RNA sequence: AAUUGUUAAGUGCUGAUUUAACCAAUAAAAAUAUAAAUAAUUUUUAUUUGUUUUUAAACACCAUUAGGUAUAUGCAAAUAUAAAAUUAUAGUAAU
């Protein structure tokens, strides 16, 4: 419909955004053949420092794990019965409670302080179809001085062929 | 092409895989074959892991593709040595080389009315064409495109 | 001991939803008690075969993941 | 029948005129407009072929042509009676 | 139909002539010590004891541990029938 | 065949099904649009009744249409100055005339037995000219919301509905991205929630 | 499909709604309509004696 | 358009998506249409039940949380697809 506004600089982009177009690596490479193009082109690009929160809704329960780039569990999945809507978004509350001192010890153990000014970096990802879907995201949206959302998608099962279901599901 | 594998080979060293691909010509050439050509086509990284004898998912893999004209007796003997290699992980057998695929099952009319040597005698790189591979290339071969080509560079040697 | 590859898969294949480096979990960890031991192919997610996460019978008859 | 099930596709507009009595040419990305006329025709109980632009082998050739038939470059179309 | 599983992820058999036969007479799993001395470089690439069994009645060959010798023996020689090294033999009724 | 292939078969049976098209709602609606009419045209002695009823008791019954037609029946069961609000089905030069059918027992005999209705009359030549031989489309509900002002109580329903609907919801929490693939590429299944099924 | 958003309620349940119009209606006229129901059904039942 | 594939194919049992599935075997081939049975005595794709025990890891089911049971492959038995001949029922009350 409108179109967005018109950048003329990329030394005042870089002020518009939390990031830069002009890398300052300066990648001096001779790679005369061709490029090898990725497996998947056409996906979320993953930056390395960006934490996978997953949150698995169901009937009575909704669970909430984070795994780092390379498949590390940060911390362990909280059970309501160890620690609905309202249930789902005391869950993911509580997570996000002791994330980030965890974060903040596991990225300085390496050199990334992560102390001001710099948000976790999130994809969120969700399976279920269920009601504790409701109030975990939101239980995300409150949290936006913490923890930048950048891809929001979700985690669902596509049913391919399945070993069996129990007689009170088909009679 | 009579038969075309597609090789999936472990990325061992030079030396077990020119005695993996030595082995399988041997095994060719001693059941009375021809092979018509061999081509490697380097180091990918596939959308699926395969496993190995020890159960060890390979990231990475050497794709081969071998043609041969071979007795389908010794095809299926080759074919036995080929599966049962402990670097080949796995390997399709092309059997719809010589009648296109969709003449069997499609139209019956359609069955009878096609020549086996049109495809029997050409590549599998004229049957399968790759991305890169039409039908422009395949008549600038004919067209004396070296005294063609050699004003291709004239505007962009200045720019 | 016997059987690891009934519970594994023939080559390990990666889905779209988790990528790249798809979250396992360790194999000498147990699951939960009671819970479902199924294959690595009819599972919708790795996420899902978290021993916190994994589905046991009762929860199978009201919970289809 | 006599003959095996076979999905219709043309690359031309006279085609599917003079096959089907009332024909519609829609797109994926406009759910609302096209299901408005599936209402009114529906209603009237009259058969009706959608044909669904998105994933098509002649768009290019269809979207000439209904450009020709029809000034105005808005999908769904109708196409009763040629 | 039928039903098949890869042994080793090589060798396509039937399942049920599998948990029968064709598993646990192979020749990795049934002889450990006897498949330890198979050898790797005289033999060919495609026969290796995950897939060979223990009844192949060709002779194969076969790197002897006590004593650095190859030779050739069927594989239902060594296992079934009882099979050694001949520089072995030959060494053994030498000494006593 | 084998048993994939009966399977296969009566899956294809039952997805591209022809189902019997019969025009109900529209014959209702129309009823609804004429019900209205005489409503508003005329005033109507309600008599302890809801007038809409009252109005299609009088209309659309069977003495109603007896009592057109000639029986004697009780007390003027049906409505006597009508002009072109009359339904076409009660018309004089209609070719349908109960007193014709209640000689036959069995609607097979009416089927075999009875000459075909005639086509065009007077009445039918005022609902030409005035397009009131189908009634006109109403807003379109397949698409907009289902609003309605409460729910429906577990305990209400039977024992078997809440065995069916706990299955309905198991098979669609389950299966929901085993959609077809042309919907399922605009449906943005993140904020997708499925809660119950009644 | 009925859309929700949290703002549409739940009805009452069965017993409850039953014990609610069992302690808020008025006896009497329901049980002079039972009585003349009774009643209607004993002259039914009388008049199918009544016809050989 | 279907069946089978172990020594041939595809194969996580192709039917979750999908009216469309590689390859291999199988579409016709004595006289006679008036000729008074010109033909065969065979098979099972579907359902159960047997066949073996660290000898299905799993999934599902009955005793309540743990036992067994089977289940899929390999074989096997019984029944069944499909009208007609033969004998009898005329009226039910539901959505
Ligand atoms: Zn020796």
């Amino acid at each position: 419909a409108v179109p967005p506004p018109r950048v003329l600089g990329g030394d005042y982009f870089k002020t518009r955004f939390g990031y830069s177009l002009v890398k300052n690596s300066e990648m001096t490479q001779g790679p005369v053949d061709y490029s090898q193009l990725d497996m998947w082109g056409e996906m979320p690009r993953y930056t390395s420092d960006m934490v996978f929160l997953y949150l698995v809704s169901r009937r009575r329960n909704t669970y909430a794990v984070a795994y780092t780039y390379e498949g590390k569990r940060i911390l362990n999945t909280y059970t309501a019965g160890n620690r609905s809507t309202d249930n789902g978004h005391q869950v993911t509350s509580m997570y996000l409670n002791d994330l980030l001192p965890k974060l903040r010890e596991m990225r300085a153990s390496e050199g990334r302080p992560m102390g001001r000014g710099e948000k976790v970096e999130l994809v969120v990802r969700v399976m279920g179809f269920y009601n504790g879907r409701q109030g975990a995201v939101r239980a995300v949206q409150d949290r936006a001085n913490e923890f930048h959302v950048r891809y929001f998608e979700d985690i669902t099962p596509f049913p391919l062929n399945g070993p069996k279901m129990p007689r009170g599901v088909f009679k | 092409v009579f038969y075309s594998f597609v090789l999936v080979m472990k990325p061992r060293q030079r030396r077990f895989t020119s005695q993996a691909l030595r082995e399988i010509g041997v095994a060719v050439y001693s059941n009375g074959g021809l092979i018509r050509s061999i081509t490697n086509e380097g180091i990918m990284r596939p959308y699926s892991r395969f496993r190995d004898a020890d159960n060890t998912p390979l990231t990475y893999a050497r794709y081969i593709i071998l043609q041969l004209d071979m007795g389908e007796e010794e095809m299926g003997k080759v074919d036995k040595i080929i599966r049962e290699h402990q670097d080949v992980l796995m390997a399709l057998k092309l059997n719809n080389l010589e009648r296109p695929v969709g003449i069997r099952s499609g139209n019956k009319e359609l069955q009878a009315a096609y020549f086996p040597l049109d495809t029997f005698t050409r590549l599998e790189e004229e049957i399968n064409w790759s991305p890169q591979t039409s039908a422009d290339i395949y008549t600038q071969l004919e067209m004396n495109w070296k005294e063609f080509s050699r004003t291709r560079w004239s505007s962009f040697l200045r720019n | 001991r016997l059987d690891p590859f009934f519970l594994d898969e023939r080559e390990e294949t990666v889905l779209p939803s988790e990528l790249p480096n798809p979250p396992k979990p360790d194999p000498s960890t147990p699951l939960r008690e009671r819970a479902l031991k199924v294959p690595a192919q009819h599972r919708g997610h790795w996420v899902l075969r978290d021993p916190d996460i994994a589905i046991t019978r009762e929860e199978r008859r009201t919970d289809p993941w | 029948s006599a003959t095996r099930w076979l999905p219709f596709v043309s690359s031309d507009l006279k085609d599917y005129l003079n096959r089907y009595w009332a024909v519609m040419f829609t797109v994926g990305a406009r759910p609302i407009e096209t299901g408005h006329i599936r209402h009114y025709v529906s209603w009237y109980c009259t058969r009706m072929k959608v044909v669904l632009l998105d994933h098509h082998v002649y768009v290019e050739p269809l979207r000439q042509q209904l450009q020709e038939a029809s000034r105005t470059p808005e999908l769904p179309l109708l196409f009763v009676n040629k | 139909k039928a039903s098949h599983i890869r042994i080793a992820n090589r060798k396509r058999v039937e399942m049920f002539v599998a948990k029968r036969f064709h598993l646990p007479t192979r020749l990795a799993t049934a002889a450990p010590d006897i498949a330890a001395e198979w050898h790797d470089e005289l033999n060919p690439m495609h026969m290796y004891p995950a897939i060979i069994g223990i009844g192949h009645v060709q002779p194969v060959w076969w790197k002897c541990a006590i004593c650095s010798h190859s030779y050739q023996m069927s594989v239902e020689k060594r296992v079934v029938r009882g099979g050694g090294c001949p520089q072995c033999v030959v060494n053994g009724k030498r000494a006593v | 065949v084998n048993k994939q292939t009966q399977k296969y078969r009566t899956k294809l049976r039952y997805r591209f099904r022809q189902p019997s098209v019969v025009p109900l709602r529209q014959t209702l609606q129309q009823r609804h649009n004429t019900i209205l009419e005489v409503l508003r045209r005329r005033r109507i002695n309600s008599g302890d009744q809801s007038p809409y009823r009252y109005v299609e008791e009088r209309l659309y019954s069977k003495p109603s249409r007896l009592d057109r037609e000639g029986v004697k029946v009780n007390k003027t069961y049906a409505l006597q100055g009508l002009g072109d609000l009359e339904p076409l089905r009660y018309g004089a030069n209609f070719g349908i005339s109960e007193k014709d059918a209640l000689k036959y027992e069995t609607v097979a005999e009416k089927a075999k037995y009875m000459e075909p209705p005639i086509p065009y009359s007077s009445l039918a030549a005022r609902k030409l000219a005035a397009g009131a031989l189908w009634p006109a489309a109403p807003d379109p509900e397949g698409m907009i919301s289902k609003e309605v002002r409460l729910l429906r109580h577990e305990s209400s329903m039977s024992p078997s509905a809440r065995a069916f609907s706990e299955r309905v919801a198991y098979h669609l929490r389950r299966s929901l991205k085993a959609c077809p693939g042309h919907i399922a590429e605009h449906i943005d299944f993140t904020q997708l929630i499925i809660q119950e099924v009644l | 499909w009925i859309y929700d958003g949290g703002r549409l309620e739940r009805e009452l349940p069965r017993d409850v709604k039953q014990e609610l119009q069992s302690f808020v209606a008025d006896a009497a006229t329901t049980l002079e309509s039972r009585v003349k129901y009774l009643k209607e059904l004993d002259t039914m039942n009388q008049r199918m004696k009544d016809i050989p």
